[PDB]
């Protein structure tokens, strides 16, 4: 999920954007 | 060193900024 | 005597606080 | 929507909570 990829690890702009609607 | 992780409130601000008009769903779950 | 309107980033923080573990959808266009 | 109820106008705790999941 987002917490795992972005908080625990580091995410790129596109991984983050993939969580938008 | 500076921090590159987006957690809690900061993750939600990032989604707000990046998603813009698209919007998004969020659930603080662990 | 402060502004009582919740706009932009502030609207999203309120939802975060108020919804807690329920989570939410943030759809600015509607 | 939430923007008009809460940003353009002022919303109560319950109108805001109505946008929760």
């Amino acid at each position: 999920g987002i917490v795992e990829q972005c908080c625990t690890s580091i995410c790129s702009l596109y991984q983050l954007e993939n969580y938008c609607n | 060193f500076v921090n590159q992780h987006l957690c809690g409130e900061h993750l939600v601000e990032a989604l707000y900024l990046v998603c813009g008009e698209r919007g998004f769903f969020y659930t603080p779950k662990t």
